[PDB]
């Protein structure tokens, strides 16, 4: 009778702790599947990051044109979403990357791209290569006698490293941020706390013991089983006889600031809803 | 944040929690030496005194691997003080070698008096030394 | 492509053929530059590209001794060993003094060493506030052997390679990896004549280190980047870099953003009608997205390179736990030797 | 020694030859030498306790050059495993190609000749145990 | 920046003050563009995005 | 200063790999660095034999057979072709669906051919 309660005890554990190490090696492999967005098809592939342009302009304009295979899915995405992924502003698309957490990317050119990744708050970076290439230029009104020399200007300030230094100069100098796969301690750091949470419980208990082996009924039996029965038949004959068992709610979100409204919030019981 | 260091000094709290409990007791008995007695304080003694070393001989170590040394350089003073008593003036004994061999010769009273409330000074120095600086390594 | 001499004063190349007059039009990979710019009439840039760098593409990268101590940080194994003392004393401690014995320092040492090691033990605590040392010192064993095998079975379940090198700032940081241009050409007088920060930095070392990191041609470079193991970061430009990179074997990488902007450009003779309609049917290419579609299907879609089944544990692997198995048996055959001399 | 690619009877050493694996098995190449030597060092102090049983030491000592030979073929042999792996890993992997490495026959006899001196070294000592107690 | 409304074939802002003759120069992010290389001459860039 | 002779010194070492041993423990020093290096020894190999096994399994499970022809355009680790001649080899030539001009980008610059001459070839070639 008593190897019984030992046997069946021991096959509790062995479904608990290879659930333990089976459940923990799902979640850090889990982890490590996870690849960041480095392309416009990893973009295409994964829809479950929502994506878009401004409202107007060269990008949005760019897409619609498009014949390129990956770039003709990115469009058929953006034209068929429901909220619309367009933003209206430039400032307003940064403003959805910096509070959808990492669920929104914006398409953007590749110099406000990198102004914004330097400039506080530092919540944004610019991944993968370019989608397509252009050039700011210089111009002059196309009858001028002055789009010659800024011409060859332009040209030997690219090679004597003033348009790498200016660049340099503005994007990164006058920027306002800066610029391992094994187990950390911080994950593991609360069974060293218990460790020597542990240690020092057990120390306090070394004395109580000493001064307690060295100081030195059915009377107090009677009395501890009587109000642990009582409290019992209280704390059970309470809970049972109540209805607030189960807080239970069936709220939607909302993609503006996280605007929260519940429509099925209740607290159950064994016998009331 | 929870890391090496902050550990470091987190396992010498609760170890100086033993080291002043052996202080504690090192007054208590030569203060009821003097009442009465001899070859019990011999024995009882003996016995608690190579505990101290070798948890303060903990620390040097621990703080050491640590990279901590400003409290590797406080630890020092008391370090060297203990190899002296070990090493040089070892109390011969011929056995656990410490304040047995000989109890009232009247002079070593007046050293172990004053050691025994200059332990207590430094113990309770240390406890809020590495006090402070877990708190400090945990939040810096 | 085109220079002119020193001496004669003479263009050669694709520019020496439009300067005098044996060419009309040259639609080639000729690079926009200051001084061809003064002899003949360019167009705007078919191709956007600059100098980047060319580094062996990641391997499986083979174990040291201590490469079963990797599922833990190395910060978590100096956490482990200094609170096993540490439960060892707090063992002894509480076992001496105010006992309820056979926990002497040496029986705490090996029962906290059997309680780690998950192989039980012979004696175990009896007081109270002993069981609560060897009680937590248990739970603490059970979370990170646990979590040791669960590390190690992420790790071997998704294989994932890392380059060494993400940036030309980071091979200034460094001197492993030996980088180095072609012996002559624009790439090397690129660095020659840099003033940022990093591309001085990236020319005292390039000017001065033995052997010859300069290779005479392109295909010594890359057979020098295949042939030595990741050791060896070739800069050249990103037009190559991107073609031998899809080429056969897949040995290599590109890394980086690129370090320069210059151009491709359609050059024709300085005057000529061809000047303005050229002009604008590059920018019609671009904007039709023809540059672009020509560009996927020379580099991408006619590359030889496109874009499982775990394979067993080598020795390899695990072959320093052997190291200090029979390290640590050659140790204890010390110490018994020591026992019968001091007895 | 070659066969049947570019068959040169020609057996090569590997000092006069120059694939990085033969430099590889160069660095486990003392540790069978100290495994052999030790094992003639335990067996002429083992016919000498055979001869002069009036020193019972001979016998003992033995043992351990019997089983330090041992510890020396099991490091000799995780180090020429280990350095075939790490240099069949470090190559282009092709799926146009294969490779195949196996042991031989003298691979097997150094690893039987570990089981005969753990078993020399054993029945060394429990000789030291009948000779001491006499 | 610059554009052509479709109904008046005019142009506004800074392609604007280029070809209406207000300004001489145009030193801005202005994208070299196949609808504003005809009315106006740009350099070679000196930004690549 | 035996319960250990070779006979129990092969059993307490059998005990320790298993992870199973309840018999008597070393006492002496020299013998409990052996019985410490020998634990520390099967902790590796164990975790190693259930690491390795749970990536194997794990593995196996991952493997997504063939069931569209996204998974063939995806996948160029299958090589897949059609009849040298005919109306399968012209659909994909002509083709402006995304998934089938992949499908003919990768047949058309293949590395030996994929183009059987002959139904029964095909079909010998699978
Ligand atoms: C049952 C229990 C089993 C026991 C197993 C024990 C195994 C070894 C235990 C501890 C090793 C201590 C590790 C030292 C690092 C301390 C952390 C730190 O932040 O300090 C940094 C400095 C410098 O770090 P590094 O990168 O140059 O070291 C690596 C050398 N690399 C990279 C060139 C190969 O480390 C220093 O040495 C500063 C001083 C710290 C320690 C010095 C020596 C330790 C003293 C006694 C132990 C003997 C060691 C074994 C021989
Ligand atoms: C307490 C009860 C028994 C416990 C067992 C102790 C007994 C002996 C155990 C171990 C020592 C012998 C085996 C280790 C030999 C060191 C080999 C080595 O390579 O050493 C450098 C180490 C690790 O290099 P790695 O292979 O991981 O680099 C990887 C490079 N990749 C990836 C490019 C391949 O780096 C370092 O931190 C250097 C510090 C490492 C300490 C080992 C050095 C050997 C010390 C003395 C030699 C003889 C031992 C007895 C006297
Ligand atoms: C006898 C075994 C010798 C161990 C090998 C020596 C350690 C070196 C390992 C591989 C060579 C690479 C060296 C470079 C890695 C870091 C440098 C270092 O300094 O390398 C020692 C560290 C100390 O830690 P750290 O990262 O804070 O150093 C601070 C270093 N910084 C600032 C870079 C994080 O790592 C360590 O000592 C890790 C080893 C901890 C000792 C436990 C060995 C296994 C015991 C398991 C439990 C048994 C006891 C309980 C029962
Ligand atoms: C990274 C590597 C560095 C790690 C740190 C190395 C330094 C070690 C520092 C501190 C730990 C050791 C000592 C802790 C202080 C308390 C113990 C003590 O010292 O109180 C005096 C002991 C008493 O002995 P007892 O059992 O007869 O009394 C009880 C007999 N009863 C109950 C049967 C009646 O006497 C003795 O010192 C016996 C001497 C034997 C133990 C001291 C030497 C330990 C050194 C290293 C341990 C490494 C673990 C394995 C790796
Ligand atoms: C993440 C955190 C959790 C994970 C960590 C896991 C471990 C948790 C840490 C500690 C738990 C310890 C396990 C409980 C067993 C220890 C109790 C024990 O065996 O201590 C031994 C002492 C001495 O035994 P003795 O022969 O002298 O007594 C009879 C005297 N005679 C024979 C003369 C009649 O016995 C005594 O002090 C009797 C008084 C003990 C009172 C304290 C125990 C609490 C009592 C009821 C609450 C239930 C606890 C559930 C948790
Ligand atoms: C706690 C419980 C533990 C109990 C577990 C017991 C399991 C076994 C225990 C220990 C095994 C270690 C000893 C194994 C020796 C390494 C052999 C080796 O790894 O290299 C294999 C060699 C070479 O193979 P091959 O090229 O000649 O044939 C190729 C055939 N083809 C051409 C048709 C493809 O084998 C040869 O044939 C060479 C010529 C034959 C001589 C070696 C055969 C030894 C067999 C048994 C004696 C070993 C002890 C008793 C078991
Ligand atoms: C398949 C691959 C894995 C296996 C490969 C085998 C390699 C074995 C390597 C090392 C082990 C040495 C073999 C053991 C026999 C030699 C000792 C001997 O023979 O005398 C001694 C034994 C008495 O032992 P004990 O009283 O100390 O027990 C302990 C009980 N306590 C503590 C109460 C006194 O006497 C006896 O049992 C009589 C001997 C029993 C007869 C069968 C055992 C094998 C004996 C000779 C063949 C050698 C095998 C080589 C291959
Ligand atoms: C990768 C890493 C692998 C990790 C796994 C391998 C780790 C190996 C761990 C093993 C656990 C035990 C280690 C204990 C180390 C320190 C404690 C010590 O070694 O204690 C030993 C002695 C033995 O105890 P015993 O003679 O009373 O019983 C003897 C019983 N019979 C007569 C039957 C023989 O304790 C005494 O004798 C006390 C009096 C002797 C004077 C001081 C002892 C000096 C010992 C070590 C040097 C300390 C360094 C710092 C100074
Ligand atoms: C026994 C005593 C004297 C030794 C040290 C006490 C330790 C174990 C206790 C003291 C109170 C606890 C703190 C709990 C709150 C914070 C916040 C947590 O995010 C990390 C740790 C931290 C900063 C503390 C860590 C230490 C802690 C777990
Ligand atoms: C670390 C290696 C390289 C050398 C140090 C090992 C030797 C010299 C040290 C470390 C362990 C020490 C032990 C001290 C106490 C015991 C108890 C005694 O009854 C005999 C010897 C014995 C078992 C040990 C002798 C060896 C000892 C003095
Ligand atoms: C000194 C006493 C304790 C015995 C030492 C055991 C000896 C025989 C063994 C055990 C561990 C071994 C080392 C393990 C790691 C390296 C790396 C390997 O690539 C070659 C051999 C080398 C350099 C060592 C050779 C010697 C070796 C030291
Ligand atoms: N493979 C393997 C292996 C086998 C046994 C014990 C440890 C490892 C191991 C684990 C890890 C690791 C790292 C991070 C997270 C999880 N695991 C790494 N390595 C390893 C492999 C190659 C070179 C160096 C280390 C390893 O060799
Ligand atoms: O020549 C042009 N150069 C442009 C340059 C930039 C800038 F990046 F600031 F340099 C921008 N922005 C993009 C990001 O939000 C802020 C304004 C727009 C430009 N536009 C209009 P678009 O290209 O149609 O959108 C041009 O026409
Ligand atoms: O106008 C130029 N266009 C160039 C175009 C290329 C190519 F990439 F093949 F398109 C190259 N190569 C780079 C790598 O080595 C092989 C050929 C060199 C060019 N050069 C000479 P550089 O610029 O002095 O080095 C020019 O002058
Ligand atoms: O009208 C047509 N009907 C066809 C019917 C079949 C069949 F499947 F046997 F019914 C086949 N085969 C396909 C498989 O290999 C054996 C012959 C070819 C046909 N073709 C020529 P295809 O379609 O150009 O290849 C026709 O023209
Ligand atoms: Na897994």
């Amino acid at each position: 009778s008593g190897r019984i309660v030992g046997g069946v005890w021991w096959f509790f554990t062995l479904i608990i702790i290879s659930s333990y190490t089976a459940n923990l090696a799902a979640f850090l492999t889990v982890e490590r599947m996870v690849s960041p967005i480095e392309s416009a098809e990893d973009l295409s592939k994964q829809t479950e990051i929502a994506y878009g342009t401004l409202d107007s302009g060269s990008t949005k304009e760019f897409f619609r044109r498009s014949k390129i295979a990956v770039f003709d899915k990115m469009w058929t995405y953006m034209r068929s979403a429901e909220p619309s992924v367009f933003v209206r502003t430039t400032a307003e698309g940064v403003a959805r990357v910096r509070k959808s957490k990492g669920k929104y990317a914006y398409l953007l050119e590749s110099t406000m791209n990198e102004y914004i990744e330097q400039r506080k708050p530092c919540d944004t970076m610019k991944v993968g290569g370019n989608l397509d290439s252009k050039g700011y230029g210089i111009a002059t009104p196309k009858g001028s006698s002055l789009g010659t020399p800024v011409n060859l200007a332009v040209l030997k300030l690219s090679e004597q490293g003033v348009l790498d230094k200016l660049k340099n100069k503005w994007w990164y100098d006058k920027g306002e941020c800066g610029a391992t796969s094994a187990l950390s301690l911080s994950n593991v750091a609360g069974v060293f706390y218990i460790l020597v949470g542990g240690l020092g419980l057990a120390m306090l208990v070394a004395l109580i013991e000493f001064c307690y082996k060295s100081r030195a009924g059915r009377k107090a039996l009677t009395l501890l089983s009587s109000v642990f029965a009582v409290c019992g038949l209280g704390l059970l004959g309470i809970a049972v006889s109540t209805d607030y068992w189960l807080y239970l709610e069936e709220g939607i979100i909302l993609p503006q600031n996280q605007s929260t409204e519940v429509k099925m919030s209740l607290h159950s019981g064994l016998w009331r809803v | 944040a929870f890391t090496f260091a902050a550990f470091c000094y987190m396992l010498t709290l609760v170890l100086c929690a033993s080291l002043i409990f052996f202080v504690i007791w090192h007054i208590i008995a030569f203060d009821e030496l003097r009442t009465d007695n001899i070859e019990r304080i011999c024995c009882l003694l003996r016995k608690l005194v190579v505990p101290e070393y070798s948890i303060h001989g903990l620390f040097c170590l621990m703080f050491l691997c640590a990279a901590e040394w400003v409290t590797l350089g406080l630890n020092i003073p008391l370090l060297f003080y203990h190899l002296w008593r070990y090493f040089h003036r070892p109390a011969d004994g011929s056995e656990v070698m410490y304040d047995a061999v000989s109890i009232m010769n009247a002079d070593i009273l007046n050293y172990c008096q004053k050691e025994s409330w200059c332990k207590l000074a430094f113990y309770l120095l240390s406890f809020f030394y590495y006090l402070y600086s877990m708190v400090y390594t945990l939040v810096s | 492509y085109g220079a002119r001499d020193a001496d004669t004063k003479i263009w050669n190349g694709m520019v020496g053929e439009l300067v005098y007059g044996k060419a009309d039009i040259a639609i080639a990979p000729l690079t926009i530059t200051l001084v061809r710019e003064e002899v003949i009439d360019f167009s705007k840039p078919f191709m956007s590209l600059g100098i980047s760098i060319m580094i062996k593409k990641p391997q499986k990268s083979k174990p040291g001794v201590f490469s079963f101590l990797d599922p833990l940080a190395y910060e978590i194994w100096m956490c482990i060993v200094f609170a096993y003392i540490g439960v060892s004393v707090v063992l002894f401690l509480v076992s001496r003094f105010s006992p309820y014995n056979e926990f002497g320092i040496f029986n705490s040492l090996w029962f906290s060493l059997g309680a780690f090691m998950q192989q039980g033990c012979d004696i175990s605590p009896r007081s109270l506030s002993g069981r609560i040392v060897g009680g937590v010192w248990w739970f603490f064993t059970l979370i990170i052997i646990s979590s040791y095998t669960a590390n190690l079975a992420a790790f071997l379940t998704v294989e994932r390679m890392v380059s060494p090198i993400e940036s030309a700032e980071d091979l200034s940081k460094q001197t492993e990896i030996a980088y180095g241009t072609l012996d002559s050409g624009s790439t090397k007088e690129f660095f020659r004549r840099s003033k940022i920060a990093v591309f001085d930095k990236m020319w005292t070392y390039m000017r001065s280190a033995e052997p010859s990191v300069f290779v005479r041609t392109t295909a010594e470079g890359v057979a020098r980047v295949r042939k030595s193991k990741g050791k060896y970061a070739y800069l050249l430009e990103s037009t190559m870099n991107e073609y031998i990179e899809q080429r056969k074997p897949c040995d290599t990488m590109k890394v980086g953003g690129n370090l320069d902007s210059k151009g491709y450009g359609i050059a024709t003779p300085k005057g000529s009608s061809l000047g303005t309609p050229v002009n604008l049917a590059v920018l019609k290419l671009s904007e039709q997205g023809v540059l672009d579609k020509l560009k996927n299907k020379w580099w991408y879609d006619k590359g030889e390179c496109g874009a499982e089944k775990t394979s067993a544990l080598s020795l390899s692997n695990v072959a320093g736990v052997f190291y200090i198995l029979v390290g640590g048996l050659g140790l204890a055959m010390l110490v018994a030797l020591i026992e019968f001399c001091y007895k | 020694c070659f066969l049947a690619g570019e068959e040169r009877g020609r057996c090569f050493t590997i000092e006069y030859v120059m694939v990085n694996v033969l430099k590889m098995i160069r660095s486990a190449t003392p540790f069978p030498l100290v495994s052999l030597f030790f094992m003639f060092i335990g067996f002429i102090l083992s016919n000498i306790g055979h001869i002069r049983p009036h020193r019972t030491i001979l016998a003992f000592v033995s043992g351990i050059f019997f089983i330090l030979s041992g510890l020396s073929l099991v490091v000799g042999l995780v180090l020429y495993i280990s350095s075939i792996n790490d240099e069949m890993l470090n190559r282009t992997k092709d799926a146009e190609t294969y490779f195949n490495y196996k042991y031989g026959w003298s691979f097997a006899f150094a690893a039987i000749s570990f089981l005969l001196t753990e078993s020399a070294g054993v029945m060394s000592v429990y000789l030291f145990m009948k000779r001491y107690t006499a």
